[PDB]
């Protein structure tokens, strides 16, 4: 065209930079970015042991052809919720709340206000939220202390383990204002082996295949 | 109590010294001055190549070169006349929230959630871009790297404090404390001897980069201040909240000159810039758009509407020849 | 009886061409260089839409004119133009259906290699292979001296009378292995999306989105293929056998199908619906 | 930065030879590479060019199709394979790096050169003399003229001033008109317009003597000047 | 005794202010936006030959 002898080489350099950009954006789009969240003193040095192994703290593991990056909550301190908009486009939000949350001493108002906050935030209300209730070492030994009238006025009856666990599930779906977009994946397991990685492999390949369907426009 | 009584009467009677000498509003004098109409600005260049949300952007000092920093861990230096990519720098951490250009075109500083302000050197002897100095020493996320010289840089952070560094040795030379929340933005003065900073406690404050002095404070919002810039003569500055208010404060009159909100606006301001004459206060918004406010009558004299996501960064050149805008849809668009 | 069909078929065909040209103009030029579109499925979709726009412009007003005169007045020029363009367009339309199905299968199931197998203009090379094979299908039987004016209220089309071997090659291995390809791709997609739901409207969308992209063009092409393979033994026998009314129904449902494909692939996408 | 070539020697005509340019100290996969030659006591003459990523390859019309250019990017080795060699291919061959973006210095570092000896439209740039005697402390002006106007429509005037001290390799001094190179002494200056181009050297020191050169970019092929030699 | 002392000392210097007011500096913004109106390529648009984009 009307380019000199150096502008053609500048354009060739820019096209090579475009080539490198999209060939690494391939890898940056084919990798599973999981945000990781949990309540205060829930236990997190027992599931980061389970995987195949300051500012933001990133944890890698490559499991079954999928490269999982996991960005933890244990790096930041500012709870002004100004670091959340950086975490859009994540595949799943691995939430971990256990049953021993009322040991360190009310969990109800703060937990349900945090969940109404993330159902108030426009970013987290359309992303899938994987839930873990992992162990079975102390989940049965502290329910039978008393009825739950001390901090939890939503329920005033008999408190067994799994019926109350289903009640926690049913009130957890009561927190959701709109299940039309987001989808919860709860897990009640024995945290003994790699059963804890097969509810962040399966429950994230479901989200991967749902995004692939709705990017085909198929379903 | 004694010192509480004295501080209460100090703030109230210094506000009374402000109010009793407060003459009139800005529009009360500039009402008879004619408007500028509809500044129909057109997209000339569209810069493509990013593959994620674009978080910040800084012009070169020669009105031709750009940096843009994106979420996929890429920093791109653009030739904005031929839409050519001069450089592409792979960052370490892809959580980059700000970026800056040196006023000599030599270095480029970029940082974010990993609490480390990296500073890269472009004019090397080897023909790549190596990391010159990683300024570490912040205990939380970083915002608004702003180069003073090739050896001196201001950085805001979420540690309620900003920091004037020294790129040669590498240590935090001056520390500016006084905020009560995450500090989201700063903007260097055109004479490069002052700066202002806006934080999440609904306040800005004017600091001196020489003495570490808390010279002035500035209130008036209800929410956090998301971005900031100076009037191009360095005697006023305009902030943009999530209140859907841009506000113009004077550094000497100690209060807000005038507010730049409209009732039809739903969402808050993400970026703020200025034209070279100080007439077009631009403002990127969270819906999709940019609005070009006439900075004396507060009337929207034009809307830059492309941008299929929320606008995140604005920049007007040193001569005023363009407006680069960047948004979460991975496209910087240049408007003239 | 030759009055009500003369009232209805022209309305059906002008409906087909009007909503076809508006939908295909939207589908082709509504692709944007901001590339929220522009993925390879959209490339095969706009190839299908221009392959239906080809029949929407060039031979369908001539078939409307053959209804308009009630006894066709034009000659060999419009005959060969209509019979070449219509055939190339419908074979390219069904082959772009096959390409859309295999692309969606290679995106859903085998997503490990999609970004290298499919790219910017590697998909263009695939669709030029599609155009190459529909040209190789539309050339030799249409210039071996077998394409002519069916005279009922009909037009200059492909009569299935002379070349029995190629009219067997058109019904099965040109217009019925799309059946197998589309059904295998969408059934593997459906059983995979129900297989990777391993946690222990429920059938509505989950089976209509398998049928609305497979069974509609299948059942709208299938009686015409039934007639074309039935007359392949001796077409002098089954022209007295098969009456003309269901022949009219069976061929104008294939005329409606070449707009139904654009209806499906341009108004049951959700990015296209929120793109308008 | 250390560019160093190998492959020189004596060859009889009709043969074919190969030169290598091993690079050590920079990102060779991000630089375009020129091959330049220089006949004995005559002057410089551009030979060939290969861009980054081996895409764009240009030659001089004297030996276009008679040489070939090869490149090894993850090994940093640049080859020139010459197929047939007459008694004009004998030269000192230099291997020059060149990066092209907005604001670069694209003839910056010249290799050490290698001797090759064979036994027995285009823009013309004219230099005024062949020997100028001068003492230190005297400001000297050199000038050269071009055929076309080198001032493109961009504003860039693609003229290059090099200096070759005796016994050494060349060295970029000025790369468009008024742009000093990387770490040259700032007593040099270049100016001119369109077709007339002058290099002014104030406060002339002792080691500033040597054969000066002016080159045009603007278009391929690249054409050097005749070569003004400052004398002392 | 010395925790809010630097705060009230900064407020003392925030009392000793070179107080140029909302109408003492109203005409300075008008003076800067008037006297540089010819240099702005967005307020007064440049002719399409001096536009580099
Ligand atoms: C045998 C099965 C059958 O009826 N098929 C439709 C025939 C289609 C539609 C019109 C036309 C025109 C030319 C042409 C073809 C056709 C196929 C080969 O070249």
């Amino acid at each position: 065209c009307t380019l000199s002898a150096e502008d053609k080489a500048a354009v060739e350099r820019s096209k090579m930079i475009d080539r490198n950009l999209r060939e690494d954006g391939e890898k940056a789009a084919r990798e599973v970015k999981l945000l990781l969240l949990g309540a205060g003193e829930s236990g997190k040095s027992t599931i980061v042991k389970q995987m195949k192994i300051t500012g933001i703290v990133e944890t890698h593991f490559t499991f079954k052809d999928l490269h999982f990056k996991m960005f933890d909550v244990g790096g930041q301190r500012s709870e002004r919720k100004k670091w959340i908009h950086c975490f859009e486009g994540v595949t799943a939000i691995i939430f971990c709340v256990a049953l021993s949350d009322y040991d360190l001493v009310n969990r109800m108002h703060e937990s349900m206000k945090l969940f109404d906050s993330i159902c108030n935030n426009k970013w987290f209300t359309d992303t899938s939220i994987i839930l873990f209730l992992n162990k079975k070492d102390l989940f049965e030994e502290k329910i039978k202390k008393s009825p739950l009238t001390i901090c939890y006025p939503e329920y005033a009856g008999s408190n067994t383990y799994e019926e109350a666990a289903a009640y926690i599930q049913c009130q957890f779906e009561d927190l959701n204002k709109r299940k039309d977009t987001k989808e919860i994946y709860t897990h009640f397991t024995c945290a003994t082996d790699t059963k804890n990685v097969q509810f962040v492999f399966d429950a994230v390949t479901d989200v991967i295949i749902k995004n692939n369907l709705k990017d085909c426009g198929l379903f | 109590d004694q010192l509480r009584q004295e501080a209460e009467q100090l703030k109230n009677q210094i506000r009374d010294a402000r109010k009793a000498c407060a003459d009139a509003t800005l529009s009360q004098i500039t009402n008879n001055i004619d408007p500028v109409g509809r500044i129909q600005m057109r997209t000339r260049r569209t810069l493509r190549g990013h593959l994620a949300k674009i978080y910040a952007m800084h012009w070169g000092t020669d009105s031709r070169l750009l940096v843009s920093a994106s979420q996929d861990g890429k920093l791109i230096i653009w030739d904005s006349y031929t839409t050519n990519k001069v450089h592409a720098i792979p960052l370490r951490s892809s959580w980059v929230m700000t970026c800056a250009y040196a006023p000599s075109g030599n270095y480029v500083a970029c940082g974010g959630l990993d609490n480390i302000c990296s500073i890269y050197n472009l004019k090397t002897r080897e023909g790549n871009v190596r990391v010159s100095r990683e300024l570490a020493g912040h205990t939380g996320y970083l915002s608004c790297c702003r180069f003073l010289d090739d050896n001196q840089i201001v950085t805001s952070s979420g540690d309620t404090t900003c920091a004037l560094w020294d790129i040669e040795t590498g240590q935090q030379t001056t520390t500016f404390t006084g905020h009560t929340g995450d500090v989201m933005s700063l903007s260097l003065a055109p004479d490069t001897r002052l700066f202002v900073s806006g934080a999440c406690d609904a306040s800005a404050k004017l600091w001196d980069v020489r003495e570490g002095m808390c010279r002035q404070t500035f209130t008036g919002h209800e929410s956090d201040i998301n971005a900031i810039c100076f009037f191009p003569n360095g005697n006023a500055f305009a902030t943009g909240s999530d209140d859907a208010t841009c506000r113009l404060f004077d550094l000497r009159a100690d209060q807000e000159l005038m507010t730049y909100s409209h009732d039809n606006i739903i969402c808050g301001i993400t970026s703020v810039s200025f034209s070279k004459s100080g007439r077009l206060l631009l403002a990127g918004y969270d819906d999709f758009n940019c609005n070009v406010w006439d900075a004396l009558k507060a009337d929207r004299a034009g809307v830059l509407a492309g941008h299929d996501n929320r606008v995140s960064c604005l920049g007007v050149t040193d001569d005023g020849m363009a407006v680069a805008t960047g948004s979460w849809d991975s496209f910087l668009k240049i408007w003239n | 009886r030759p009055s009500w069909l003369a009232s209805a078929l022209a309305c059906v065909l002008i409906f087909t061409i009007v909503v076809d040209i508006l939908g295909n103009l939207l589908v082709i030029l509504s692709v944007y260089r901001n590339k929220k579109l522009r993925n390879a499925g959209n490339i095969f979709v706009v190839s299908l839409a221009v392959a239906d726009l080809v029949v929407a412009i060039y031979p369908y007003p001539l078939v409307l004119m053959s209804i308009f005169n009630n006894g066709w007045n034009l000659g060999y020029l419009h005959c060969q133009v209509s019979g070449f363009l219509m055939g190339l367009s419908v074979i390219g339309s069904i082959f772009n259906i096959t390409g859309i199905a295999i692309n969606r299968y290679c995106y859903i199931c085998h997503s490990l290699k999609y970004d290298k197998l499919y790219s910017s203009k590697n998909s263009l090379c695939y669709v030029l292979l599609i155009w190459l094979l529909t040209l190789a299908a539309v050339l030799p039987n249409l210039r071996a001296g077998t394409l002519q004016y069916d005279p009922r209220i009909y037009s200059c089309t492909f009569a299935q009378s002379v070349s029995s071997a190629y009219t067997i090659a058109v019904v099965v291995f040109h217009f019925l292995v799309p059946m197998i390809i589309v059904i295998f791709c969408y059934l593997r997609i459906w059983i995979l999306v129900l297989q990777v739901r391993q946690r222990v409207p429920q059938d509505f969308r989950n089976f209509v989105t398998m049928f609305v992209v497979f069974v509609l063009f299948a059942i709208c092409w299938a009686p015409l293929n039934f007639i074309g393979l039935a007359v392949a033994s001796d077409p002098a026998s089954m022209v007295p056998r098969i009456p003309e009314w269901l022949f009219v129904a069976s061929y104008y449902m294939a005329y409606f199908n070449s707009c139904l494909n654009a209806i499906i692939y341009g108004l049951l996408n959700q990015n296209f619906r929120k793109e308008y | 930065v250390q560019l160093v070539e190998s492959g020189g020697g004596l060859v009889q005509p009709g043969g074919s030879r190969k030169l290598s340019c091993s690079a050590s100290g920079f990102a060779f996969s991000s630089f375009g590479m020129h091959w330049v030659r220089q006949a004995p006591e005559k002057g410089l003459e551009w030979v060939a060019y290969i861009s980054s990523g081996s895409g764009t390859i240009y030659y001089a019309d004297t030996v276009k199709g008679r040489f070939t250019i090869s490149r090894d990017d993850p090994k940093n080795t640049l080859f020139l394979q010459m197929t047939s060699l007459r008694s004009e291919d004998t030269a000192m061959y230099y291997c020059v790096r060149s990066i092209y973006y907005y604001g670069s210095s694209p003839f910056d570092f010249w290799g050490q050169g290698t001797t090759l000896t064979v036994s027995s439209s285009d823009i013309v740039m004219t230099q005024a003399t062949s020997s100028v005697p001068v003492t230190p402390g005297e400001s000297v002006s050199i000038s050269c003229r071009s055929s076309k106007s080198l001032l493109h429509s961009n504003g860039n005037t693609y003229l290059y001033w090099f200096l070759q001290r005796p016994g050494q390799s060349p060295q970029l001094l000025i790369y468009r008109m008024s742009n000093l190179a990387s770490g040259v002494p700032d007593r040099f200056s270049g100016s001119g317009s369109g077709t007339a181009f002058t290099l002014t050297i104030s406060r002339l020191e002792a080691e500033d003597v040597g054969v000066y050169y002016c080159m045009q970019h603007l278009e391929y092929p690249l054409t050097f000047g005749a070569g003004t030699k400052l004398e002392l | 005794i010395a925790q809010a002392r630097k705060l009230v000392e900064q407020l003392k210097m925030e009392a000793n202010i070179d107080r140029i007011k909302v109408s003492k500096a109203a005409a300075d913004l008008m003076a800067y936006c008037e006297a540089h109106a010819k240099e702005d390529p967005l307020l007064t648009p440049v002719p399409a030959s001096e536009n580099p984009f």
